[PDB]
């Protein structure tokens, strides 16, 4: 139940399978080698980042609890936003 | 506009808890459902306020006007004080999409006269031109509740 | 209490969760379950500090307030190939390109 996103600076992310298909794109790709998905074009300062919202995303959907901000430095703001279009999440 | 207080005359007293980090506006539509701001919160602060039985409220972030959630949802009507206890009205953060989130911090850092100037595909232009408006989501909520009924 | 955790080896990072009361060596067994190596060939690390096996997370400075979902809290990994460990090597992410001008 846990896949491998491998970020364009060869950075190996192993994620829960449940988070990572909360992008539509990452499902429509996992149906590289089996459970593995190569992202050419993000690199690990952003993949990274993706990750952390699947796991915030997962933890505060449908929560009765207090929900904190997710965080994005405006250092990385452009290109999440780039990723985030892609991967639709 | 079928979104609208009902003209009820009833009182009712609300503590709206802020529970976001965001400054909230309080946004009260009024019997023509035309939105009225009301007096800021700033995070983690509550008030005792006066208001009416089938009265709506929604909550937006003061300075962007990002959607709130009100108890987990988008609308706040308060109902009738059981045993001299206030209704509360429990502004949280949603879920923002990560694409949303991004959006809102790049609207935050850049002007809206420089968004064409970002090396960004043409479609994301467009998205971060697209602000979040409380006139936009009343029309939505409207389809919403006729779908309901 | 969840506390949220990227355990983190070479160009190697697993995204998951543990109890702040859970310990050290029952990490080293999640990471088992994922990287297919036994916990008597894992070290974990908190900075350049070796944890100790039978230490909580919570005592080792993983909490509510460190080891958030949206900021989870970095353990470093080092494996024993064949003899001896090797020295703890996490290769930091990719460096952000300079801010755009309209961004300044
Ligand atoms: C401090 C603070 N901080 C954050 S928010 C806040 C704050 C401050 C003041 C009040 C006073 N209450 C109202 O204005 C209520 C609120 C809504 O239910 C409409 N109200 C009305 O009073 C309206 N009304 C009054 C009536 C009377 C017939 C019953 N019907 N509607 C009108 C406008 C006078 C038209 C409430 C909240
Ligand atoms: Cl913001």
């Amino acid at each position: 139940m846990y896949v491998k996103l491998i970020s364009s600076d060869g950075h190996e992310f192993i994620v829960k399978r449940e988070h990572a298909l909360t992008s539509g794109t990452i499902k429509a790709m996992l149906s590289n080698e089996t459970n593995e998905v190569n992202f050419r074009e993000i690199p690990s300062h952003v993949l990274s980042k993706v990750c952390m919202y699947f796991t915030y995303k997962v933890r505060y959907t449908n929560s009765s609890t207090e929900i904190p901000e997710f965080p994005i430095a405006p250092e990385i703001a452009l290109e999440l936003l780039m990723a985030a279009n892609f991967l639709d999440c | 506009p079928v979104l609208r207080s009902v003209n009820s005359r009833e009182p009712s007293q609300v503590i709206f808890c802020n529970r976001s980090p965001r400054v909230v506006l309080p946004v009260w539509l009024n019997f023509d459902g035309e939105p009225q701001p009301y007096p800021t919160l700033p995070p983690g602060t509550g008030r005792r306020i006066h208001s009416y039985r089938g009265h709506l409220w929604l909550f937006r972030d003061a300075g962007t006007h990002d959607g709130l959630l009100v108890n987990q949802t988008e609308l706040f009507v308060p109902s009738l004080n059981v045993d001299g206890q206030p209704i509360f009205a429990n502004i949280t953060l949603p879920v923002y999409t990560l694409k949303e989130r991004c959006l809102q911090v790049v609207r935050s850092l850049v002007k809206p006269e420089n968004y064409r100037r970002l090396d960004i595909v043409r479609s994301l232009y467009e998205d971060l031109e697209d602000h979040p408006n409380v006139q936009k989501d009343l029309e939505r909520l409207t389809q919403e509740r006729i779908a309901h009924q | 209490m969840d506390v949220f955790l990227m355990i983190r080896r070479h160009k190697t990072t697993i995204f998951t969760d543990a109890k702040e009361s859970s310990t050290v060596f029952e990490l080293k067994r999640i990471v088992e379950g994922i990287l297919k190596r036994p916990p008597d060939e894992q070290r974990l690390y908190k900075d350049d500090q070796l944890l100790d096996d039978g230490k909580t997370l919570g005592e080792c400075g993983f909490t509510s307030q460190t080891a958030r979902p949206q900021a989870p809290a970095t353990v470093g990994l080092a494996f024993r190939a064949d003899d001896t460990f090797e020295a703890l090597c996490i290769e930091p992410f990719s460096s952000p390109p300079e801010l755009p001008d309209v961004m300044k």
